[PDB]
């Protein structure tokens, strides 16, 4: 199948209570492989999943320089942006990048990922191209000119095509007994009666991975879009994923409606009924 | 593997 | 701009009573990212409940799972109760094996 890597960089001031805290964290896909905090009591890049754990210190000691480094550039840019937009010194801000590359079915890159954000809101992003920059408001426009300024892309760019692709394809060849593993959903239909004339219908989906998946219910063959209650796709513990949905039909309807769930673990989608 | 950063050269934002 | 955060309350496995699991609580679409999470057994605090590095999804919202070992009961009641400086008090979730 395809396959991604991110890295999610998270840099939050806290005026009174410190310097700012970094913590970056490494995903190949669904599965988390390595995390770092600058607020450890003794920060050092620590591995998340099995697969990792045979890199050797060469490997560990590289992550936490750059890990290290990161953690004083973001300190400089939370100064920098709350200049930009006149802030005070007194509120505590948030950097957030999440940077990575796909690879299709065959391994070959498919694209690369570097966006940010502040506060929550896009702040400045990578095109597609690896090349240009899209700036959200003039704040990131300073940004853009200082990357623009310092051939900034082409860094990300030699990253993104090269680095960051060799090291998916190890990882994925390392851990593929999972990473290249898809687990179908675990399905059942359960009923509740909500009064004498309504009752609920619930679709289950527990088991599975990676997380995305498709969960529907269809009323004579068409999608109840609306009428469907959905709940986020929840993470188990134990690397699966959970997700219901449910519809609340008339009592003695319950056989035209078929829940549907498409998963890359299931060769054939599935299509089930409550069955009493 | 993350991107690297070579002490000193980082540009910030 | 803040985003208050979603909760569900859910078991690792399939509830069984008398068999131990682990029951999660799972906080997503919220921000900025501090957050306080209690899990509670008949309303008092569990302790050395563990969570998980936080991360975050596509459109920046923070998520985190926080977690225990428990063995359901009949009638044992189990919540989670979650702080975050989008909420005037804090919101509690009870546990629902059917959900």
């Amino acid at each position: 199948g395809s396959h991604s890597m991110r890295y999610f960089y998270t840099a939050m001031s806290r005026p009174g209570r410190g310097e700012p805290r970094f913590i970056a964290v490494g995903y190949v896909d669904d599965t988390q492989f390595v995390r770092f905090d600058s607020d450890a009591a003794s920060p050092r890049t620590e591995p998340r999943a099995p697969w990792i754990e045979q890199e050797g210190p060469e490997y560990w000691d590289r992550n936490t320089q750059i890990f290290k480094t990161n953690t004083q550039t973001y300190r400089e840019s939370l100064r920098n942006l709350r200049g930009y937009y006149n802030q005070s010194e007194a509120g505590s801000h948030i950097i957030q990048r999440m940077y990575g590359c796909d690879l299709g079915p065959d391994g070959r890159l498919l694209r690369g990922h570097d966006q940010s954000a502040y506060d929550g809101k896009d702040y400045i992003a990578l095109n597609e191209d690896l090349s240009s920059w899209t700036a959200a408001d003039t704040a990131a426009q300073i940004t853009q000119r200082k990357w623009e300024a310092a051939r900034v892309a082409e860094q990300r760019r030699a990253y993104l095509e090269g680095l960051c692709v060799e090291w998916l394809r190890r990882y994925l060849e390392n851990g593929k007994e999972t990473l290249q593993r898809a687990d179908p959903p675990k399905t059942h239909v359960t009923h509740h009666p909500v009064s004498d004339h309504e009752a609920t219908l619930r679709c289950w989906a527990l088991g599975f991975y990676p997380a995305e998946i498709t969960l529907t219910w269809q009323r004579d063959g068409e999608d109840q879009t609306q009428d469907t209650e959905l709940v986020e796709t929840r993470p188990a513990g134990d690397r699966t994923f959970q997700k219901w949905a449910a519809v609340v039909v008339p009592s003695g309807e319950e056989q035209r409606y078929t829940c549907h769930v498409q998963h890359e673990g299931l060769p054939k989608p599935l299509t089930l009924r409550w069955e009493p | 593997l993350p991107e690297p950063a070579p002490q000193g050269q980082l540009t910030a934002y | 701009i803040q985003r208050t955060p979603k909760i569900q309350v859910y078991s690792r496995h399939p509830a069984e009573n008398g068999k131990s699991n682990f029951l999660n609580c799972y906080v997503s679409g919220f921000h900025p990212s501090d957050i306080e999470v209690d899990l509670l057994k008949n309303g008092e605090r569990i302790e050395k409940v563990e969570h998980s590095d936080l991360s975050f999804s596509k459109d920046w919202s923070f998520y985190l799972l926080y977690y225990t070992e428990f063995t359901p009961t009949e009638k044992d009641e189990y919540a989670c109760r979650v702080n975050h400086v989008t909420l005037s008090q804090p919101k509690i979730v009870k546990w629902d094996r059917d959900m």
